[PDB]
């Protein structure tokens, strides 16, 4: 199947409390493999997946200073964007950056992306074609003009369809044992009377990987969005994920509601029904 | 520019008393990233609690996994306690086995 | 690997 590499960065100004907190995290698919935390004792890019630990001290020496550079850029940008938005020097603000690339089963480039946010809102993003930028508002258009000047899009394209796609392809082999696996969802339903005449049907999916999944409830074959409680997909903490969906039903009609589970490791869509005798 | 955490309390594996397991508190959907999370055992703060590195979603909201090894019993109560700017008082979420 | 080329600011 398809694979991805992604880096997430967060920079949080702490006015009068020293430099901004800086936390970086790298993933392959839904598996974390590196991290950097400005407040952590190490002050180095640390490994976080077994198969990346073999990388030599040159790898960790590079990554440490590069990820620190990105941190210093976010340190200036916090001040610049403060000006663009005419904000005081007393408030805490947040820059967030996400970038990476996607490949197919054969290791060929599919997609590159970069997106930036300020205080949790869209700021500027690189377009799908990797040539042009979309700024979210008029302040971010100032940056878009700076970056169109200095041809950042072309230097960045270098990484997103070049360096990125090659190192993804290495990692995917250094860790071929753990990363190529797909675990399909163990499924089952539960039933909880809320009273004498209504009950909660809860459709569970556990132990799956990757985290993408779909749960849907059908009443006589029709999709009920009524009384449908869906939780966020969550990590088991072992590399797998969990999700559930629930619908409140009239007691004695449990047979007419059916739950549907779609996942990549599933040869056909699972269909589950509460089976009263 | 502020979102309140969504809080989920659950076990890594299905709970069976007497057998080692993991207690999970997943807080997602919040902004800003300043947040406080404690796991509670009969209302008392559990001390050896680890967490994931801060990351975030397509919509830019943050998520974190706090966890600790525990052995469920019948009598013991487990909860998650989260404090965030969006919250006037720390929210406490009790561990329910079927959630 | 992270980006190597240090960017220009915002």
């Amino acid at each position: 199947g398809s694979h991805s590499m992604r880096y997430f960065f967060t920079s949080v100004s702490r006015p009068g409390r020293g430099e901004p907190r800086f936390i970086a995290v790298g993933y392959v698919d839904d598996t974390q493999f590196v991290r950097f935390d400005s407040d952590a004792a190490s002050q180095r890019m640390e490994p976080r997946a077994p198969w990346i630990e073999q990388e030599g001290p040159e790898y960790w020496d590079q990554e440490t200073r590069n990820v620190k550079a990105q941190s210093q850029t976010d340190r200036v940008d916090l001040g610049t964007l403060r000006g663009y938005y005419n904000q005081s020097e007393a408030g805490s603000h947040t820059i967030q950056i996400m970038y990476g690339c996607d490949v197919g089963s054969d290791g060929r480039f599919l997609r590159g992306y970069r997106q930036d946010a300020y205080d949790g809102k869209d700021y500027i993003a690189l377009n799908e074609d990797l040539r042009s930028w979309t700024a979210a508002d008029m302040a971010a258009q100032i940056t878009k003009r700076k970056w169109e000047a200095a041809h950042e899009a072309e230097q960045l394209r270098a990484y997103l369809d070049g360096t990125c796609v090659e190192w993804l392809r290495r990692y995917l082999e250094n860790g071929k044992e753990t990363l190529q696996r797909t675990d399909p969802p163990k499924t089952h339903m539960t039933h909880h009377p809320i009273s004498d005449h209504e009950a909660t049907l809860r459709c569970w999916a556990l132990g799956f990987y990757p985290a993408e999944i779909t749960l849907t409830w059908q009443r006589d074959g029709e999709d009920t969005l009524t009384d449908t409680e869906l939780v966020e997909t969550r990590p088991a903490g072992d590399g797998t994920f969990q999700k559930w969906a629930a619908v409140v039903v009239p007691s004695g009609e449990e047979q007419r509601y059916t739950c549907h589970v779609q996942h990549e490791g599933l040869p056909k869509p699972l269909t589950l029904r509460w089976e009263l005798s | 520019i502020q979102r309140t955490p969504k809080i989920q309390v659950y076990s890594r594996h299905p709970a069976e008393q007497g057998k080692s397991n993991f207690l999970n508190c997943y807080v997602s959907g919040f902004h800003p990233s300043d947040i406080e999370v404690d796991l509670l055992k009969n209302g008392e703060r559990i001390e050896k609690v680890e967490h994931s590195d801060l990351s975030f979603s397509k919509d830019w909201s943050f998520y974190l996994l706090y966890y600790t090894e525990f052995t469920p019993t019948e009598k013991d109560e487990y909860a998650c306690r989260v404090n965030h700017v969006t919250l006037s008082q720390p929210k406490i979420v009790k561990w329910d086995r079927d959630m | 690997v992270v980006v190597g080329a240090v960017g220009v600011g915002k």
